[PDB]
RNA sequence: UGUUUGCAAUUUUUUAUAGUAUAUAUCAAAUCAUCUUUAUGCUAUUCAUGGGUACAGUAUAAAAAUUUAAGAAAUUAGGUAAGAUUUUGUUUAUAGAGAAAUUAGAUGUAAAAAAAAAAUCUUAUGAGGGCGGAUCCGCUUCUAAUAUUUUUUUGUAGUUAUUAUUAUAAUAAUAAUCAUGUUUAUUACUUAAAAAGCUUAAUGGCUUAAUCUUGCCUUACUGUUUGAUUAACAACAAAUCUUA
């Protein structure tokens, strides 16, 4: 008799992610914040930017 | 087969000593035919050779 | 002729100075595509299109 | 609840009667015991 | 401790016997729930068939152009087929600068940024 | 030393009894056998 | 359908998920904690802000598929109130910040 | 609000909430849902309509046209005809009604809708456990060479259901049982019962004969009909019986 | 036709879209309140069994689509935005950039069988085992070429994190239990050391770790976390070592803990685990590439930076 | 025990009317 | 009033009715601990501790809860049922991490569908075949089934799209095609040897279970008894397997 295991998952919400460029889109997460404000990403690295003259 | 592994005729018969391809591809198998003149493995589709065994 | 297939990451069209002698340039969807270009010329162009 | 009352009683009805056949049984059993 | 506490009230909660048990709906809400099912399994074949319909009519206008281009000469003195082997060669296709990573790093994003597209870029 | 033979006693008060080893250091065992006096299946307990 | 659908799903992972605990989030008796308890009562005890008002448990939590025509499963009402929701509505000090005087995000 | 409506639950429920047909629901995702499905449908019939005169200009076609000659042209319209099968199956296999009318038994069989969820049910328990009593029980290779059984049969001995392979007594076993039969296959074709006894123990020779206790042929089934009383094979249904029920019975001493 | 007579006449697909006015009388929160009673129940009392003893049991389990199913888990919520991203635009040029021509009447190729067979004249080749795999002691996966048929993809992520310092302080798993919790979204499951080494402090069969694997979407939105919120934010990062790769398509690598928590779900809740105790992680990416380099392409088409190892 | 809290909470409201 | 609140949906049984054996309803049990106050409180507003007011599908003030991870630990080894089927080593890669710590990997194929002709045996409790002595035995023709042939072939579509001709359709070729199904797909076959595991050395065996996991169990039962170990140990006895 092979035991059914039932899914065991926290509460999840749906978050607004805006980026330093200003483009915002949704993500399915768990965090309660609503709206993260993300002042750094690949959109302000030079890594992912090398051709980018203002952040050089 | 006994607990030591040990083959016992379970029918008055005669001893053959076969392979059945079809049961297992390798494997080798003792059987008791009630006729001598028989060969094993019998045709899975033949119809099963048994002997009443009962006094009236 | 045969269409190679590029993709723009930044910058804009400028047809100042050019050698050979093109005139206007205009950045086209794919239903708009159809209607400027010639029957035969989009018959041709119109399997290398995308979903949007 | 005016229809559903009449259909509730014969709920409880059924569930009364076999109640009582029950009592009405494990008394029988409690005899041949 | 108390901080630990605070964790294992968290695992607590997800515990077998705490988590919420097994949905129990009737009939009309089952066989609502059966069309909203059947309907989106047939909605993502739809999608499906769709975006892997373009993926095919993409392959055969490549592979028409290649064989076409197979058999052409030139240009000038040049072998049948010399640009056919060159195109094939994949010099760099699986190297580390093969792809630019801006190009792949930006991605659809549901509304729009500050500045859309950036016209003054200079080489 | 370590292992220890005890009597299961049926609790049917026959008299009638099986004979199990067991560690000294784990509980006393108990199980339900057939007693062949009444002929059928009692539960057994450990002597003592 | 795609917008429905989502809602739907949304909605059901409310009766199948564990509760969120917001002790494991936000500390007793602080700016965020009160910031987060107004406005939990705003939603009436919804952790969530994009599938309105729904109760996983008691009597009524059968009645979880909205009507044909409702905003709340539309985009625009959940990016309305998601970002109804990024707005401080409590000091530094503890005290909730006047309507009129609440910076809009 | 009799017996006539179905059960409590919907007598209940049918005095205290309004008349409005399930499909007609006012739910958000229902309706959306049901308008996925009610385009698609269309596509469905609007695709019979094409494959169905497609057969005709295949129908109407010399053979010698077709490079294969005949032998070419039965396999494209085969396939054809196999296609439009599927297309009716996938029309209403996601109705919402279709699946509560035929898991309400008032589903009817003549249909391949029917026919095909009807079959999805027999095989999903019912000819597992027949598929297993017909190899456990030696039945192949003793009686047929091999034996894949694609219609139901269910008997019961004086109402009482009987499971497959089920040790009854002399008593019980002593009148015609009834048979339910279900076939999940289209048109009328007749069906040949033949109850035979595979243990007859003969001590004379040292072995087991095979002693028919029933035979009837000639009987006309149709996939909407459902009980056979083995009674009345030549009274109420046509039949020929060629040999009358005969009580089984097992001498003592033998298995 | 004949065909359509068979269909279903009382289809209830082709009804026409619910009214206003019906829609108005619909309020299934007043039905309840005016009845105050409670509807008898149906007798349809089937409920999913806990155990499956087997596929002849007379009471047997419902698929796991089945919503009253205890496998259920609620469909998809939204779509991961790096999931459409590359099947709409990047799926394209990958078969583009690695495409090789078959002429239109090649033969298709037949495989040839890894474990060699003897061939000759000596008796004793007949009923020789077969020959073990040339080279490697186990056989490698062969490369499927990049076609529309198939286009690599990403499957599944699995976090693993090892603690060999938990045994001696137990409140080092917990919090690592809690990390994974909050980062991933799912219930971590523990690991346990499998070797015994005295100078490292490491018992063996002991509680040292958990670990999570996230399919689908949770998969993708993941990677959306990591490339674009949390690997930009790492000081001073060079990108996923050239080497990285087993030989089946599967890209693996580390992270350090004070990179753990960069994660937007675990900043924010940064002050409820206590004082360094947040661990480090293995991130082992798999994909639906059957190679090392088409993996890596995959990778580099998403926006993975990779350095010279 | 719901029913009883009904009844109990009830019972307390005419209690109250009566103070008031 | 157990079972989800919009309506004959699982199996068997009980009872009742119509009915002449069927049909529906009903009852009980199994499968499952879903949480149930119709508001009595809260909220806003208003009016003098309090009295109203709110009219609810974009549901509502009209109930978001009313009186310290064992699925993180235990190496538990027998009966039975089900499920799983290379788990060892090696190798590849992987923050801390090193010769030595964890994790993830590491074969290929198939899934619309065949029909038909003869031949070679072998089988058959098939034709109760024929002929000698229904079933036994020796001869035997015919049909059937399996196997085999490289044999004799015929067909290899339909669907989506491309190209070509023809007047959106038709025809031909080319490519793809297990998919009405929660892609983490699934199901079947295949994946050398050694190794791991199976109370303990070695040998053999098991992977289609004798291993592993889980559910319920304690036949690790009582009496007598069969045939064997080419008549256990080249006697006897104590032993080993086995039947009723
Ligand atoms: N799964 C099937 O039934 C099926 C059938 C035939 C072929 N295939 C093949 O399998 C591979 C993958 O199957 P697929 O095409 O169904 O992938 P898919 O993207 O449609 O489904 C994969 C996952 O993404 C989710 N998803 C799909 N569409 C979504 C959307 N619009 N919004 C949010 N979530 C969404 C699904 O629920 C699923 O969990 C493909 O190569 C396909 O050709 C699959
Ligand atoms: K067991
Ligand atoms: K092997
Ligand atoms: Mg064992
Ligand atoms: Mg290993
Ligand atoms: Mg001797």
């Amino acid at each position: 008799a092979t035991f059914v295991p039932r899914h065991r998952r926290p509460y999840q919400f749906t978050q607004l992610v805006q980026l330093s460029d200003g483009s915002t889109f949704t993500v399915r997460t768990t965090m309660p914040t609503a709206l993260y404000k993300s002042a750094k990403d690949s959109r302000n690295h030079l890594l992912w930017q090398p051709s980018d003259k203002s952040l050089k | 087969m006994g607990r030591d592994h040990t083959i016992h005729a379970a029918v008055a018969g005669y001893v053959k000593y076969y392979r059945d391809p079809q049961l297992h591809p390798d494997r080798q198998y003792i059987g008791v035919v009630f006729n001598r003149n028989d060969k094993l493995p019998y045709p899975k589709d033949a119809p099963r050779k048994r002997k009443l065994g009962l006094v009236a | 002729i045969f269409f190679l297939k590029g993709r723009i990451m930044a910058g804009q069209a400028d047809l100042t100075d050019n050698l050979h002698d093109l005139v206007d340039f205009k950045w086209l969807t794919q239903e708009e595509l159809r209607s400027t270009l010639a029957e035969e010329y989009f018959h041709s162009v119109k399997g290398m299109f995308a979903e949007r | 609840s005016s229809v559903i009352a009449e259909l509730i009683k014969e709920k409880l009805a059924a569930r009364a009667e076999y109640n009582a056949r029950q009592s009405a049984l494990r008394k029988l059993q409690q005899q041949k015991m | 401790d108390p901080r630990i506490i605070n964790i294992l009230r968290h695992f607590a909660v997800l515990s077998p016997k705490r988590i919420p048990p097994p949905l129990r709906f009737g009939r009309n809400r089952y066989l609502r729930h059966w069309t909203i099912h059947r309907a989106w399994l047939l909605f993502r074949r739809q999608q499906r068939e769709q975006r892997e319909r373009i993926l095919m009519q993409q392959h055969q206008s490549m592979s028409n152009a290649c064989e076409e281009l197979r058999n052409t000469e030139g240009p000038g003195t040049r072998e049948t087929g010399y640009l056919y082997r060159v195109a094939m060669l994949k010099n760099g296709v699986y190297g580390l600068k093969s792809i630019p990573i801006e190009y792949a790093s930006r991605a659809l994003v549901e509304t729009p940024g500050r500045q859309a597209w950036n016209h003054e870029w200079k080489r | 030393s370590r292992i220890i033979n005890v009597r299961l006693i049926s609790m049917a008060m026959t008299g009638y009894f099986y004979t199990f080893t067991r560690p000294r250091t784990s509980l006393p065992m108990s199980m339900l056998k057939y007693d062949p006096i009444v002929r059928r299946k009692v539960l057994f307990l450990e002597q003592k | 359908f795609e917008e429905s659908f989502y809602f739907y799903q949304k909605r059901l992972n409310e009766r199948l998920t564990a509760p969120f605990r917001k002790d494991f989030y936000f500390k007793k008796d602080t700016a965020a904690d009160l910031d987060w308890r107004i406005k939990l009562k705003e939603r009436h005890g919804v952790p969530a802000k994009d599938i309105g008002r729904y109760n996983p448990r008691g009597r009524m939590a059968w009645n979880d598929e909205v009507l044909v025509g409702s905003q709340t499963s539309s985009r625009k009402h959940m990016v309305e109130k998601l970002l109804a929701d990024a707005e401080m509505r409590v000091s530094e000090d503890g005290e909730e910040i006047p309507a009129e005087d609440r910076v809009p995000v | 609000g009799g017996p006539e409506l179905g059960s409590r639950r919907r007598r209940a429920a049918l005095a205290t909430t309004g008349n409005l047909p399930f499909e007609q629901l006012p739910y958000q995702c229902f309706q959306d849902a049901r308008k996925i499905l009610q385009q698609d449908r269309a596509a469905k019939i609007a695709q019979i309509v094409k494959e169905t005169e497609k057969i005709k200009l295949i129908e109407a076609r010399d053979a010698s046209e077709f490079e294969g000659g005949e032998a070419a042209k039965q396999t494209r319209i085969k396939s054809l005809r196999k296609y439009i099968e599927e297309l009716k199956i996938l029309a209403d296999i996601n109705d919402p009604e279709v699946k509560r009318r035929f898991e309400d038994g008032r589903g009817d069989m003549t249909k391949p809708v029917y026919r095909f969820m009807a079959e999805r049910r027999w095989r999903s328990m019912d000819y597992k456990i027949i598929a297993q009593r017909i190899s456990q029980f030696h039945v192949v290779p003793d009686l047929l060479p091999a034996f894949d059984p694609t219609m139901d049969v269910k008997l019961s001995f004086r109402g009482y259901q009987v499971s497959p392979g089920a040790i009854l007594d002399s008593r019980v076993t002593e009148v015609a049982p009834t048979l339910r039969m279900q076939v999940f296959d289209k048109g009328e074709r007749l069906l040949t019962v033949v109850v035979i006894d595979s243990d007859v123990p003969d001590v004379t020779h040292d072995n087991f004969k095979r002693r028919c206790h029933f035979l009837a042929a000639n009987i006309p089934w149709d996939p909407s009909k459902t009980v056979l009383s083995l009674r009345s094979v030549g009274d109420r249904v046509e039949g020929d019986v060629g040999k009358p029920w005969l009580p089984p019975f097992a001498q003592k001493g033998s298995p | 036709i004949p065909d359509l007579a068979e269909l279903e006449t009382r289809s209830a697909l082709d009804a026409p879209i619910p009214s206003e006015e019906d829609k108005k009388e619909f309020r299934p929160w007043k039905r309840a309140a005016d009845r105050k009673a409670r509807l008898p129940s149906s007798r349809y009392q089937y409920h999913p069994p806990k155990y499956n003893r087997g596929p002849l049991h007379p009471i047997q389990s419902p698929p796991s689509s089945d919503p009253i199913a205890r496998d259920f888990v609620p469909g998809p919520f939204n779509m991961p935005r790096l999931k459409e991203t590359f099947r709409t635009v990047m799926a394209s040029d990958l078969m583009t950039l690695a495409y090789i021509h078959t002429p239109p009447g090649t033969p298709k190729k037949e495989p040839t069988e890894r474990l060699r067979a003897w061939e000759g004249d000596s008796p004793y080749f007949a009923n020789r085992a077969r020959r073990a795999p040339r080279g490697a002691p186990e056989l490698p996966i062969r490369e499927r070429d990049i076609s529309f048929r198939n286009i690599p993809e990403i499957k599944e992520i699995t976090v693993s994190t090892f603690v060999p310092l938990g045994l001696k302080n137990p409140d080092l798993l917990i919090v690592a239990r809690a990390v994974l919790l909050a980062m991933t979204g799912t219930m971590p499951e523990m690991t346990r050391s499998k070797n015994n080494v005295v100078q490292w402090q490491l018992q063996a069969n002991k509680p040292a770790g958990c670990k999570t694997t996230i399919y689908g979407n949770a998969a993708w939105e993941f990677m959306d976390r990591l490339i674009h919120l949390v690997l930009p934010r790492i000081k001073d990062w060079k990108g996923v070592p050239a080497s990285t790769g087993d030989g089946s398509g599967n890209v693996q690598f580390g992270l350090n803990p004070e990179d753990v928590q960069l994660f937007p779900e675990v900043e924010c809740n940064y002050d409820m685990y206590p004082a360094k105790m947040i661990p480090g992680c293995h991130i082992a990416i798999k994909t639906t590439a059957t190679s090392d380099r088409q993996a890596k392409l995959l990778l580099q088409s998403l926006g993975v930076p990779f350095y010279s190892n | 025990f719901l029913l009883g809290i009904k009844e109990r909470k009830l019972a307390k409201a005419d209690r109250r009317e009566e103070y008031r």
